[PDB]
């Protein structure tokens, strides 16, 4: 059933399993017509499948052109996501595959268990838990890839860096989810807190800047710090 | 108009014949139910004084065989048989007749209600979902498990409705995911209606059949086979128009006939409300729209 607080240390067990996230699926701007009617305009998008026990991140991008001629596109974005994830089991080896599918939004478990019908063995999971995938487009790296895109294309990355080499995954995902949390509640803010300092750089091969134990353990205090206040302001408390 | 005599009633029992039904005390000299009319299925059902538990009951034909009713004190119910020898029943039934000990089926002349629900309803596909060869009647009764409640146990005592599943490889072509699923018309006209039923004549009668088990017997696999069926045709953008006309027609018959203090129990809120309001066929059931939105609004 739904994954929440109660069976957390699931996620980092020895069974294979993805998060899904389609956040970041279906992007618009929204703008007035020369008429004064109102329009969208779709931008580049993409799909989060993040296995949280190593890291590894398989960033599908979605090119505007697959919206092109199609109606009701947020309830297509979701089959569409349903679709490329699929696409994603069928392409790994047998012992690569996911045992668990998550999709952080309900709205994405009946398409996937359609797309999914073949693996009736792999199980799609809903959560509990509110987390904050949606911010993967604050990560400046990955921006970058899904805008400059001119076509469909997946992109590899390990979103925890090398952190694995000295903390556990546990440690890794509650390091992720604090960074994206605050990414989405003040991205100014964070930012500033991520990059302050000039001589702390971000590797070629990395994602995040490259922080000894004692600098992420000051970096973490400053993003519960930014966290608390956004969430004093938010509701006068 | 013929008849099913009884042996005896040997314990009270409140016994239904299609929509009618009587009390019948212990050891009262009732021996059976005549003017029943050829042409239609029947069913003759049977719940216990003692144990409002277990409505139990028999589908038969009349113009298959001469059935009668006779009390079992070992099995504890009353069973349906055939008797064989034309002469010894028609002598049993003519002097139970002469004795007035049989109640008359009650029809109305100008009430077609048991004719609407059971139009498309025939015995030979009645025996092929319940399965006992050796008698040309068949018994259902409130416990009997589906062939699809048993997959998710005994399978000689199961209905064997037609198994629907909207999330199925059945129902779902490779490369057709969200247009099979958010449109159901192959899995209604290529799967089910061209390769399993034949034709919507034997869909109705399956769909017929599940509602009177739920009805009569609060069957609980029927009512979910009932709603499936209607489902599977509400959720197709693409029905042939004398479908739908017969379908309202149908439901219509149905739900003026279920017992308004059963609505509860026997009628599914999400599958009316997405079938009368979101479906692609929410505008072509206006009967069937009007007798529910008039009689159970709550429901809605």
């Amino acid at each position: 059933g739904a994954m929440n607080s109660s069976n957390y240390a699931e996620l980092f067990n020895n069974d294979i399993k993805l998060f899904v996230d389609d956040t970041n699926v279906y992007r618009v701007t929204v703008h007035k017509t020369f008429e004064g009617n109102v329009a969208t305009k779709a931008i580049n998008g993409c799909i989060f499948t993040l296995n949280p026990k190593t890291g590894h991140l398989f960033l599908k991008i979605i090119h505007t052109s697959v919206w092109a001629g199609q109606k009701r596109l947020s309830q297509l974005a979701k089959w569409k996501t349903a679709e490329e994830v699929s696409a994603l089991v069928r392409s790994l080896p047998k012992e690569e595959q996911p045992k668990q599918i998550i999709v952080t939004r309900k709205a994405m478990l009946d398409p996937l268990e359609v797309h999914m019908l073949d693996f009736p063995n792999i199980a799609i999971r809903p959560t509990e838990l509110r987390l904050p995938f949606s911010a993967a487009m604050s990560i400046d790296k990955l921006s970058d890839v899904v805008m400059k895109a001119t076509e469909p294309q997946m992109v590899l990355f390990n979103i925890y860096d090398d952190w694995l080499d000295r903390i556990s995954s546990y440690t890794a995902f509650s390091r992720l989810t604090l960074l994206l949390r605050a990414l989405k509640t003040n991205e100014e803010s964070a930012k500033m807190i991520l990059l302050s300092d000039p001589t702390i750089t971000i590797k070629s091969y990395h994602l995040w800047p490259s922080f000894t134990d004692e600098q992420w353990i000051t970096i973490e205090s400053q993003m519960r710090d930014l966290i608390l206040t956004e969430y004093g302001r938010k509701y006068n408390v | 108009m013929n008849t099913v005599p009884f042996t005896s009633a040997p314990i009270e029992v409140t016994i239904g014949i299609d929509q009618y039904s009587f009390n019948v005390k212990e050891n009262q000299p009732f021996h059976g139910i005549k003017d029943i009319p050829i042409g239609h299925v029947h069913v003759i059902h049977f719940q216990h004084a003692d144990n409002s538990s277990m409505r139990y009951g028999y589908w038969f034909d009349c113009r298959m065989g001469n059935f009668y009713i006779q009390y079992d004190p070992k099995d504890g119910l009353y069973k349906m048989m055939e008797e064989r020898d034309g002469a010894k029943f028609e002598n049993i039934v003519h002097n139970f007749k002469e004795r007035q000990m049989m109640v008359s089926y009650p029809k109305i002349d100008e009430d077609d209600t048991w004719y609407n629900l059971t139009e498309f309803v025939q015995m030979d596909k009645i025996r092929k979902i319940v399965r006992k060869d050796e008698n040309q009647f068949s018994y259902v009764d409130s416990s009997m498990t589906t062939v699809q409640e048993n997959e998710l146990s005994d399978p000689a005592h199961s209905l064997n409705y037609t198994v629907i599943n909207f999330k199925s490889r059945e129902a779902i072509r490779p490369g057709h995911e969200m247009e099979d699923f958010l449109d159901k018309s192959y899995y209604l006209n290529t799967v089910m209606l061209q390769g399993i039923f034949k034709n919507s004549s034997n869909y109705f009668g399956e769909l017929q059949f599940a509602f009177l088990n739920a009805m009569f017997f609060g069957n609980y696999g029927s009512s979910l086979q009932w709603h499936a069926m209607i489902e599977l045709i509400c959720s197709s953008a693409t029905v042939p128009k004398h479908m739908l006309d017969k379908l309202d027609e149908i439901l219509y018959y149905q739900i003026k006939t279920l017992p308004e203090q059963y609505s509860d129990i026997l009628l599914n809120e999400r599958v009316w409300n997405i079938c009368l309001y979101s479906s692609f066929q929410k505008n072509s059931l206006h009967n069937t729209e009007k007798i529910m939105e008039n009689k159970y609004p709550e429901l809605l």
